[PDB]
């Protein structure tokens, strides 16, 4: 007997991932080609992942795009979990650029142009993938590009931030690298950027056998460009590259780029006075700030949860809607001698309410700001 | 069902609502001369009331308010009107409205465009707050001009009926008779007196001949409140209107023999609530609003 | 349809030859395909209680890592259930995965991102559009709370909240 699941024969290893491998698999009548993910369920348990596990295979099934690899069905076993996608024979990107060196513009484009197509397609979907690299990136016969190992990436929600660390180090955006909190789009547009320049110049703008040294050149956003490199291209290069997040070029940006818009197929892209401030701010010490809203959250008989020293879950009963409004308080820091309490709203999943969510998380933020300040 | 009529049945007020747009609110405790410089500030003509003590929103706050206080309290320029400071809005409600008895009029945005026309002409009002339901959050305010300029744009693809065709005096759209109006010397508190009693939208100004040389709207108030010179209302509309002198094309005008499609046409493009009708000497005949054109097109 | 729910056989070891025998086979032997120190084999089992033993390198045995049952004869046999949260992915997801609000008297701060200085109502729009109308806000923006230095013993505060494709930026003035 041989090893076969859902009527397909599995062959040998394509690749490992953190959990499981990933073996090539070939159905016993048509000869049609799959590659099988293995997902053993009892180290998914010792990585307490399962909730991701789950969420990566809800979303990721929905998804249908050209470069964006394909997950045709997930099959459970007892033992284990098999994710049946599709097959390219091109294998790695990377061990492409590798073999045959750096592309001319016009295929580095028509690459480019594939990759960031399927980077939007996650983005519109609110999935972040930030593991981006040339290894992530296959190859079908034809030389068309494929996104393939999601298993790092996340899911964006409303007024949140990732904290996580993803990626080899050399496709890691400087606020990663740095630990800091980030949005996710513009991190996968940094990555993108490293890809784009592998593909132009063979070789990646960020490197060194010197961790320290390597972490530097990433924060200082400084790389070398060739001299045979086009200076429209590397406008776009220095864009995406750029170190401030806010200052990085946008998908609509790249989109609007001339280099980019060169030669692009129609089917890629889908048809497409009063000063406010952030939260209330203070200058006395974060144990103290912090101690400050304990004392008024309890003057104004709130209960609070404490999932961080610096996070507070804060949950209040309207007296009068006998229903409860949830929301969340976070400490930052905005300069060395400066710190702000943010404050955000919490949906409730609970039946529909009388009042106002919106107003209710006002009044509720009112009376707290009211004793800070 | 007219050709019209299905459409405006079929489709939902989510549909009006924009993108992105901004939302004023107030509380009923906010002093009204503040809530009054707030829709000034944030260039809105009326924001959704809430009660902070019942946790519901019980009304709006529009120009009309403005209009109807400065004419109750106002004495002369000498002395300031205290009612207007010393108000909240809260309290010139329960003077206002002792015996009227009003609640709020809002709509889902689930509710079709034909229920929205239908909610504005039956109770007679110019603002339509949209609110969902479940999260109990006002999301948009839904006026005429809105409704009619989204309309135009799905009419021009379609057959067009023979009502469009048809004249103004044959249609019999629009009131031809009794138009509130004032000379170019009326004191604006002569202007509020007939705002609060006639209670209509804009009132034409006319020369001795009775030719209309512009226009007094409830809209041209506000800029009372925006220069603060609201404490004087012994000056006539000409004087007061010379704060959009700058630019003024002309008074709009349309006449009897008008089709209503070259109308409708007009009105959207230049985006104002009413028309005046008049004869070719430019005496005033009656007025054609946005309300007016609706309630037709709403009805078979 | 449910009387063939696949079930994989992992033998952990090595050998020449490893085969497994079972209730379900008739206790014949059937040969493990091997990837390096892995002998594998997947079956269609029914629902029920299954017996069955490893033949390695001319010795029986069972694994020890997995659940067994031992006869009065003195057969130590290993032992698996069919069951079907098994073979359901977010049944057996589920299972895989296996609070106090009340207030009680109680490193540095994590930096500000920059995109929650981004404020919409700060940003200015052109004077050929309606005033109400807002650009399209950052998802990462939504639900935190923004306001106006407290003048004229008033207080403004602010959110952008969405409604399903909508967002709606509310304002709220209340006096202190
Ligand atoms: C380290 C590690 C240990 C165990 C593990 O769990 C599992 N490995 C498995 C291998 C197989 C498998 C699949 C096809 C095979 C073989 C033989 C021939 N062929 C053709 C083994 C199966 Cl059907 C289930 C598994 N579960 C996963 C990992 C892991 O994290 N990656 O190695
Ligand atoms: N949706 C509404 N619910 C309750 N009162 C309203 C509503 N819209 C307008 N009003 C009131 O109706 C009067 C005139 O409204 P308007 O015609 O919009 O100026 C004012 O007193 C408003 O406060
Ligand atoms: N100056 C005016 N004199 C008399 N009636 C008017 C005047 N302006 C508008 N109307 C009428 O008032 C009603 C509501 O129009 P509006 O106040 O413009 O929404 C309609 O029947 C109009 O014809
Ligand atoms: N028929 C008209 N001719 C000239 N100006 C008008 C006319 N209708 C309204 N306006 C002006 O348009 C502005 C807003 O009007 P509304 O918002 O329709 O009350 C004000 O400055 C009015 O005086």
């Amino acid at each position: 007997g041989s090893v076969k699941i859902g009527h397909y024969i599995l062959g040998d290893t394509l690749g490992v991932g953190t959990f499981g491998k990933v073996k090539v698999g070939k159905h016993e009548l048509t000869g049609h080609k799959v590659a099988v993910k293995i997902l053993n369920r009892q180290k998914i348990r010792s990585l307490d992942v399962v909730g991701k596990i789950r969420r990566e295979i809800q979303n990721l099934k929905l998804f249908r795009h050209p470069h964006i690899i394909k997950l045709y069905q997930v099959i459970s076993t007892p033992s284990d979990i098999f994710m049946v996608m599709e097959y390219v024979s091109g294998g790695e990107l990377f061990d492409y650029i590798c073999k045959n060196g750096r592309l001319d513009e016009k295929e580095s484009r028509r690459l480019f142009q594939q990759i960031l197509s399927g980077v939007d397609y996650c983005h519109r979907h609110m999935v972040v993938h930030r593991d981006l690299k040339p290894e992530n990136v296959l190859l079908d016969a034809h030389m068309n590009a494929k996104i393939a190992d999601f298993g790092l990436s996340n899911m964006m929600s409303d007024g949140e931030f990732l904290r996580t660390s993803c990626g080899s180090p050399n496709y890691a955006a400087p606020e990663v690298i740095s630990g800091r909190l980030y949005a996710g789009p513009e991190v996968d547009i940094w990555s993108s950027g490293v890809i784009l320049y592998a593909l132009l110049c063979g070789t990646l703008p960020f490197d060194d056998d010197h961790v320290p040294t390597l972490f530097k050149k990433i924060c200082d956003g400084i790389f070398y460009t060739p001299q045979y490199l086009n200076p429209s291209v590397i406008s776009l290069l220095k864009h995406m590259l750029q170190v401030d997040p806010m200052k990085r070029a946008t998908i609509k940006d790249i989109r609007e780029h001339e280099w980019f818009k060169q030669d692009l197929p129609k089917y890629l892209f889908p048809e497409d006075k009063a000063k406010w401030h952030l939260g209330i701010r203070s200058q006395s010490r974060p144990n103290d700030i912090m101690a400050e809203v304990c004392r008024a959250i309890k003057q104004l008989d709130y209960e609070w949860k404490v999932v961080n020293p610096y996070y507070l879950r804060v949950r209040r009963k309207n007296p009068v809607t006998s229903t409860y409004s949830k929301m969340s308080l976070q400490l930052y820091q905005v300069d060395s001698r400066t710190y702000l309490l943010d404050f955000r709203s919490i949906d409730d999943e609970l039946t529909p309410r009388p009042g106002s969510h919106t107003i209710e998380f006002f009044e509720m933020c009112a009376n707290l700001i009211k004793i800070l300040a | 069902n007219s050709v019209y009529t299905s459409f405006m049945k079929s489709h939902r007020c989510y549909d009006l609502i924009p993108t992105s747009s901004k939302l004023v609110v107030f509380d009923t405790s906010l002093q009204v001369k503040k809530a009054f410089f707030a829709l000034v500030t944030n260039g809105v003509r009326a924001a959704p009331l809430w009660d902070s003590k019942k946790q519901s929103f019980v009304g709006m706050l529009t120009i009309t308010d403005f209009i109807n206080i400065l004419h109750r309290y106002y004495k002369s320029a000498l002395v300031q009107i205290y009612e207007l400071e010393e108000h909240k809005i809260e309290t010139w409600r329960e003077v206002y409205l002792q015996d009227s008895f009003k609640p709020l009029v809002c709509i889902s945005p689930n509710a079709s465009l034909f229920d929205a026309v239908s909610s504005l002409i039956r109770n007679k009002i110019h603002r339509l707050p949209v609110i969902d339901p479940e999260s109990g959050n006002t999301l948009y305010i839904l006026t005429h001009k809105r409704i009619l300029k989204f309309l135009k744009l799905f009419i021009t693809e379609f057959p067009k009926p023979e009502f469009m065709s048809k004249s103004l005096e044959e249609l019999q759209i629009g009131t031809y008779a009794n138009i509130a109006m004032v000379r170019t010397t009326t004191p604006v508190y002569v202007a509020l007196g007939i705002f609060v009693q006639h209670r209509v939208s804009a009132l034409p100004v006319v020369d001795e001949k009775g030719r209309v040389v512009d226009i007094y709207s409830k809209f041209d108030v506000i800029n009372l409140a925006a220069e603060k010179t609201y404490n004087n209302l012994d000056v006539s509309v000409t004087k007061a209107l010379q704060h959009r002198s700058h630019y003024f094309e002309g008074v709009l005008k349309c006449y009897l023999h008008e089709t209503l499609e070259t109308i409708i046409n007009r009105l959207v493009e230049a985006e104002v609530h009413r028309l005046v009708v008049v004869d070719e000497n430019d005496v005033v005949k009656g007025i054609v609003s946005l309300s007016d054109i609706l309630q037709a097109l709403v009805l078979t | 349809p449910a009387q063939a729910r696949p079930t994989v056989f992992r033998w952990t070891g090595g050998g020449k030859e490893v085969y497994l025998s079972g209730s379900f086979n008739n206790w014949s032997k059937l040969p493990l395909t091997r990837d390096h120190n892995n002998f594998v084999a997947i079956l269609d089992l029914p629902e029920g209680e299954h017996q069955y033993k490893f033949f390695v390198d001319g010795q029986w045995t069972h694994d020890p890592s997995e659940p067994i049952v031992t006869s009065q004869l003195g057969t130590v046999n290993n032992i698996i259930q069919v069951k079907k949260t098994d073979f359901e992915v977010f049944d057996a997801l589920m299972v895989d995965s296996q609070h106090q609000e009340p207030y009680v008297c109680k490193r540095a701060p994590p930096i500000l991102p920059p995109h929650l200085l981004q404020v919409i109502l700060n940003k200015d729009t052109g004077i050929s559009c309606d005033p109400a109308l807002l650009p399209e806000p950052n998802h990462v923006m939504l639900n935190h709370l923004y306001a106006l230095s407290i003048k004229d013993g008033v207080m403004v505060l602010s959110a952008t909240h969405r409604y399903k494709k909508k967002y709606v930026t509310t304002l709220l003035y209340k006096p202190i």
